[PDB]
């Protein structure tokens, strides 16, 4: 239950549950798979 | 007007609690949000990227040197460099995994460490990277080395080797800080065969190592770090 | 038979091939593309030069020795000078960009030697002085020039400390920025494609610079016996959906 | 959730574990990549390193004190420190701003809370009961000159009173101009030669006033204001490096002179455990 | 439920009161195998004897005390009580202790309560009105060393501000590493020659800090600290023997030399009533 | 604002009552529980286990 | 007797706050309103409307 | 909400932007009557000027 | 929930959300369109 | 109702009602009978 009108009142928001790594560790242009040589 | 009665704890201010509170701009509009690359949403995800292990720690003032572990040609049998596994002490420490994993109490995960070699092209060198469990000493030669988890790196056109120290432990969580009976094992490396430099070539080479998390990581029970302290408030 | 390796990027009127590439990034998984109606505010329609200034302008080279510690450029600021890029920078009140950065060092199977090549967004350095000493405009926009962190501390300049990345920070943590390697042994370039990264939707092109490029020897160049101790770096770089909007006079910047 | 899935020998052309760090990714390489392994759940979600977590705890951000005394004959109520003032931010105390800065902009609501507490450092009777008045004076608008000038009227600006001893409590909306706060800023606020460097340009939304409202007793009466803030409904961007040297400003990115080595060394060879 | 059924007389061959207890059994005889027994029912369900009732209520866990005054020329603020501190544990007092060592492993979370009242044992002119702030310490997290270091920040640590007089309450999850707390443990941190035996390797979580915010009076005042601790969810494995004699130490199962007889002697004969 | 009426016992601590509080460590995830012989439900369950008797307590 | 837990903040007063008082004059009925041209709604509306500027400031 | 709509080159017969300001009007003149403008929307509604808010602390 | 029985007790008021300049704007007789001769 | 989110902050558990001695009255491998001869 809100009691307050604005939305900055509200408590803390509540778990991402979004999560992925890729942006970060694998930011290459063409794909590597796992397994296959890195450099071909 | 309907009855209450307070409980203990009324009026007291807890950092920790999360709950409502009147805004003071009230119907103020914020500037709306415009797209930006790079949103981050757990620092699980970053402890993922791999960053640079200070480990060559024997210099007396912090230098570029000491992210170097140096190579020798033509030594066998040998040990190239050893560490304990404390993640929130020692090498590990002003790592990005060491120092975000310093912002909490307890740690669980398969850690992941890399090697890259960067030695001329046509010289080549076999070598052992070997992980120790809790339980047993920093291992003494290869032979004691290479009867636990190990890896036998050939140094090829693939430049980077990535060794796993899977999660063995008895207790599921383990200290960031550095304690005995949570304590994680030993890492060491040795040649297997040796490093071998082309004719017309000489002197050290190096290999850079890195270090982050496995995807397989838990972290618990935010902490304030022993990274960071202060004596009088900054001003402008 | 296509390599990871192999490459061919043509923007405008400039292409490059490189013939031992390791794959290439781009900045946060983000590919640069024009700024979206829904997250305008100026009411200017913008100017897009397209090809006349898409294209790639390599910088003057750099000569990597066994002494070097690293240089420093900062965007847009590096390319200020750049044909028509730099006019439209100097003449539009506001100006939007992302780039291809093409950093290029050849050497043979009996060199050893490794550079990082990083994107910092938003690098403010830090005053080699302490306390709270700024450091002077002309110092952050060295041009084509760059920063040299084996220069001599200057005055109103930045620190060059390079096990701090010039800011107070360790220099084994970059590896948290988009970057990547050129080890001798394997790689020759580094290609890295860099996304508009702000805080607001467009922004001034010479009071403000959006990423520090930096190349950074650490493991230190090893020529083979008796050759020449040095190699050249070069750095080619070229704006890729460039957008300028509020034309007028043309800025008069210090120095 | 499977933490480890099970695996078992390998004899192959396919080798997860080799791979080329120049190219900048970090490729997911596992336990079962190179090991034999037997199944384990993960038993964990990682809700308590989510961003909203790590900067939702209240931190304190500032320290202050005014006192309570006799104005009479004082030139100066500002240097009296007869209600002090304090140019906002969040960055003056550290602990909070290495949390800040692993991200280079982000955007959030403030809870404040205002702890205020008295001493009587010289002989009193007794504690008097004292009301604190703290109100917010954003850039274009009169600062007070005296504590009991017209501004305190506030008409127009936010302002709260609490008892000393007492909190008081609210909160604020993400009042930035652009889309997120820098945390960085590698700019100047125009091509000037000598203008300031950094984000203290941008960052600026004005100060904080304190006063207190009562009328002065016998003794004298110190109040000392600490500020506390919490980021609620948190987005950042862009991870940074951890800051590694002390801080010596508000808002750059300066460290020290002869600051020590950061890096432990060894007791002991690279070799050593 | 009935509690007795009706049972009438018995000449069988079926003896179910002779039994063989040298085989770890307590066979469940009842009042109706060997007497002529009426129905009666039970009317009681065994409630006040759930464990979870058991553990559940409050109890004092540890009494500590800081004072306020001048800390000017203090050279070890620690030392003054200017801002005391507690090794967390839950066997100091002992009432709560032997009711724990009942069993050998326990989960549960904890509601913790702490009351602070001051005293002013000498000649002040009131009493002053103070706020105690008690953060929350875990191992590897740097312990303030003067009542006013950057510690007291507390931007990552959880810490509770309530004014002496009053009481402050929180609970906190089962911060425990395994799956259980151990009440015993028969083991090492590791296979030393000279490391310390016991549970008080395993049983570690840091220590709580107090102190006060109020800057000094002209008087001095001591404030005294109860933390009093309520299980809450609770979870026992494996009841073991009860604690017969008393205890010298946190975490070691010793008992005192040349302790005194616990079983009271008889006044008289084994044929005594 | 809704009108209250405080009773009498308000702010008092009994050892004895059992209500909500704040968690200080909001989000935190507790170690998994494994399985463990020997659970105990009620005081009721142990004291039906028999136990000897010191009864030649002449000593 | 419910029982409650008050936070930090209360008793407070923030200029800026809005909630529900209890009236003085309960039942009091107020003036009948009349029509009056010109109602202003929001600030936006009136400066929309364009007035002078001393540009000539230098007297 | 369109802040300002898209609009391009202009060579007419129909200028919006003479007026006659004895007639007392403020005749309601946009950027894009007189330069060339692109779509860009208001994100904001106008709800902190509003006199309840003005007169309400 | 409103506690309290008369209306002056309620809080503040909720936005107009009217909007109308033109009575300040354009209060002229004849309807001036933006584009035509202001003076025919 | 539970006014806050994590479960450490609720009230104590509800009573077990489980209940089961034999883990400690009768751990003996081949199941006796009451009436029937402990020892066969
Ligand atoms: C009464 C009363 C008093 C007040 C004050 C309201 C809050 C005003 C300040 C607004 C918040 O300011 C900031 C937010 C973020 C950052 C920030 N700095 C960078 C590291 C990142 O974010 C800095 C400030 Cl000053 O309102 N009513
Ligand atoms: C502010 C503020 C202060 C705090 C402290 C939170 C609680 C920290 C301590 C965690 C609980 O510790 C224990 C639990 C069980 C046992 C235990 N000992 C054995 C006999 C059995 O259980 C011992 C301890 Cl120290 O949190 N926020």
């Amino acid at each position: 239950i809100n009691y307050y009108k604005d939305a900055a009142s509200t408590s803390s928001a509540g778990q991402s549950l979004s999560m992925d790594p890729s942006k970060f560790t694998e930011p290459v242009k063409d794909l590597m798979l796992k397994g296959a040589p890195a450099l071909n | 007007g309907l009855p209450t009665t307070t409980l203990p704890g009324s009026g007291q201010f807890l950092t920790t609690d999360d709950r409502q509170s009147p805004s003071a701009l009230p119907n103020y509009e914020p500037t709306p949000r415009i797209h930006i690359p790079g949103k981050v949403h757990n620092l699980l995800e970053i402890i993922q990227v791999d960053t640079l292990i200070p480990m060559n720690n024997t210099h007396t003032k912090d230098e570029v040197n000491s992210y170097l572990i140096p190579l020798n040609a033509n030594r066998q049998n040998e040990q190239v460099f050893g560490t304990n596994l404390f993640i929130g002490d020692g090498v590990f420490k002003t790592t990005l995994l060491g120092e975000i994993v310093q912002y909490y109490t307890h740690w669980s995960g398969s850690l992941r460490f890399s090697l890259m070699y960067t030695g001329p092209a046509l010289s080549s060198a076999k070598l052992i990277l070997a992980y120790t469990p809790p339980g047993a000493r920093g291992p003494q030669d290869r032979r004691e080395a290479m009867l636990g988890t190990h890896v036998v790196w050939d140094i090829g056109l693939q430049s980077t080797i990535v060794m796993t120290i899977p999660w063995t432990s008895g207790v599921q969580f383990r200290y960031t800080d550095p304690d005995t009976y949570t304590s994680a094992g030993f890492l060491s490396c040795w040649y297997q065969t040796s490093l071998i430099l082309p004719p017309e070539t000489t002197g050290q080479v190096y290999l850079l190592s890195f270090i982050s998390a496995c995807p397989d990581f838990k972290l618990r029970l935010m902490k304030d770090t022993q990274t960071i302290s202060q004596t009088v408030a900054l001003t402008e | 038979g296509y390599s990871d390796r192999v490459q061919q990027i043509t923007l405008g009127n400039s292409t490059i091939t490189t013939q031992e590439a390791a794959n290439a990034v781009v900045c946060y998984a983000e590919w640069p593309e024009y700024l979206p109606d829904v997250d305008a505010s100026d009411v200017n329609k913008t100017s897009k030069p397209d090809t006349s200034v898409c294209r790639f302008y390599t910088l003057d080279s750099k000569t990597w020795t066994t002494g070097s510690k690293g240089w420093c450029w900062k965007l847009p600021d590096a390319l200020k000078d750049m044909g028509v890029f730099g006019q439209n920078m100097f003449f539009h009140s506001l100006g939007r960009s992302g780039y291809t950065v093409h950093v290029q060092c050849n050497a043979t199977k009996f060199h050893s030697g490794c550079l990082l090549v990083v994107v910092i967004p938003e690098h403010q350095l830090a005053s080699h002085e302490g306390g709270n000493v700024s450091v002077k405009y002309t110092f952050t926009h060295p041009g084509e020039r760059g920063i040299d962190l084996s220069s001599a501390n200057e005055v109103g300049g930045p620190v060059k400390d390079v096990l701090y990345n010039m800011n107070g920070t360790l220099l084994g943590n970059l590896l948290i920025f988009p970057h990547q390697f050129i080890n001798l042994r394997t790689n020759n370039t580094a290609t890295i494609v860099i996304p508009y990264i702000n805080s607001v939707p467009i922004d001034s092109m010479t009071r403000h610079n959006n990423v520090s490029l930096m190349v950074i020897p650490i493991a230190p160049l090893t020529v083979p016996t008796g050759a020449t101790p040095s190699l050249p770096i070069t750095v080619t770089i070229a704006p890729m959906c460039t957008e300028f909007s509020g034309i007028r006079s043309k800025s008069i910047v210090p120095q | 959730t499977v933490a480890s899935i099970s695996s078992g020998p390998k004899h192959t052309q396919k080798v997860p574990i080799l791979t080329a760090n120049e190219t900048g990714a970090t490729m997911p390489v596992l336990p079962s990549d190179s090991i034999e392994t037997r199944t384990t759940y993960m038993h964990f979600n990682g809700s308590e390193t989510d961003v909203e977590c790590f900067l939702g705890r209240a931190a304190c951000v500032h320290v202050t004190e005014i006192q309570n005394k006799d104005a009479t004959g004082i030139d100066n109520h500002r240097e009296a420190k007869l209600f002090n003032d304090w140019k906002i931010n969040l960055s003056s105390l550290v602990q909070l701003r290495k949390k800040l800065e692993l991200f280079t902009y982000v955007r959030f609501d403030s809870e404040y809370t205002i702890l205020a507490t008295a001493s009587q450092p010289d002989s009193a009777n007794y504690s008097s009961n004292l009301v604190v008045q703290a109100m917010y004076v954003p850039p274009g608008a009169p600062n007070p000159k005296e504590w009991d000038d017209y501004t305190w009227q506030s008409a127009s600006n936010p302002s709260v009173f609490f008892k000393v001893g007492d909190t008081s409590r609210f909160s604020v909306p993400y009042v930035g101009l652009a889309s997120a706060y820098n945390c960085f800023y590698d700019g100047y606020s125009h091509d000037d030669a000598e203008t300031q460097y950094g984000i203290t340009v941008l960052n600026h939304m004005g100060s904080m006033a304190f006063r207190i409202v009562n009328e002065h007793d016998e003794h004298k009466t110190l109040v000392k204001i600490r500020v506390y803030h919490r980021a609620k409904h948190v987005e950042a961007w862009i991870p940074r490096a951890p800051r590694a040297l002390p801080y010596t400003s508000i808002g750059r990115t300066n460290y020290p002179k002869n600051t020590e080595p950061v890096i432990k060394k060894r007791k002991g060879d690279i070799k050593s455990y």
